């Protein structure tokens, strides 16, 4: 069971270099039910992740 | 010859049965098949509205 404090610290944030990124992966592998995190964001910045690129929109709930 | 797993294999996984089955658009389908099969441009690209299948 995976837990995230803040997912801005995981796309908002974060070198390619350094870890996950937007750029990164986990993006065509939470279309599969393979992987369980939970995660905790505020919702008015939750809309940077719909402004992003709007594709994790459909992958997180 | 080669190692073929420097991305992932796609045949062997629904061979062995994983991705069986899929409901089609047979229009879509065949788009793809007369592009591949060109003398000069080989390279299709799903285009598409992020909520419908691609993969
Ligand atoms: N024609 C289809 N038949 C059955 N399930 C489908 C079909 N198209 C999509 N799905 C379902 O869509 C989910 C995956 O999302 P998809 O949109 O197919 O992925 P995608 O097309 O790559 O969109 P992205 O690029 O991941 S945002 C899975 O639960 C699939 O079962």
């Amino acid at each position: 069971i995976l837990f995230v404090d803040e997912i801005h610290l995981l796309l908002g944030a974060g070198k390619a270099e350094g870890g996950t990124d937007a750029a990164n992966l986990l993006k065509p592998v939470l279309s599969k039910g393979e992987i369980k995190l939970i995660g905790a964001t505020t919702i008015a910045e939750y809309r940077k992740f719909i402004e992003s690129c709007s594709a994790f929109e459909r992958r997180f709930e | 010859l080669y190692i073929e797993q420097f991305g992932s294999n796609m045949n062997e996984k629904v061979r062995n049965g994983k991705l069986q089955g899929i409901y089609g658009r047979d229009e879509e389908i065949r788009a793809i098949i007369e592009s591949l099969l060109r003398y000069n441009k080989n390279s299709p690209v799903l285009v598409g509205n992020p909520g419908t299948g691609k993969t």
